[PDB]
């Protein structure tokens, strides 16, 4: 499903870089967040101007 | 500023499409974490391949 | 810890439960952290306003 | 602005407080299914109460 062989002996290592891979999505999307919402408010104060 | 405008709608659109990549692609990984993490949470050293 | 003794005999269910929870973890945590978030940005604009 | 300030303060307090609680409740949630999946997933059948 994931893979077609992938590493089945000993898979911890993977669950460790998955776990690791969901901090990196709330890092992700908290950044994109804010960043495109800072910038959409940089987009505002160029409307008003 | 219609020049920042036209600049900052292509940063609106990478935004976007990065946010949208990330979240799908983390979340299918969520997907087969969960699986791995109900399956087999160290049950293949149960197993030990004996 | 959860419950005191909670069907611990075959507790196979509640870990669906469980999931429903940790899926709407992530909902109400990533628009919680958001809206505050943008009224973070709102305030410095208020703040600079 | 001066008041906006003020609900506004009042508003992130609201959320950092339902965020705080939130995930506290959840988080010890989900950590109790991490509990389960790793000191018990079906681990239990090993045992089977013999």
């Amino acid at each position: 499903r994931q893979g077609r062989q992938y590493q089945a002996e000993d898979l911890e290592a993977l669950q460790n870089e998955l776990e690791a891979r969901q901090e990196a999505l709330s890092l992700s999307v908290n950044e994109g967040g804010e960043r495109r919402m800072e910038m959409r408010q940089e987009l505002e104060q160029l409307k008003q101007k | 500023l219609r020049q920042r405008h036209t600049e900052l709608e292509r940063e609106v659109s990478r935004f976007e499409d990065q946010t949208q990549q990330q979240r799908q692609q983390y979340a299918q990984a969520k997907e087969s974490l969960t699986t791995l993490n109900r399956l087999i949470p160290q049950v293949t050293l149960l197993l030990d391949e004996t």
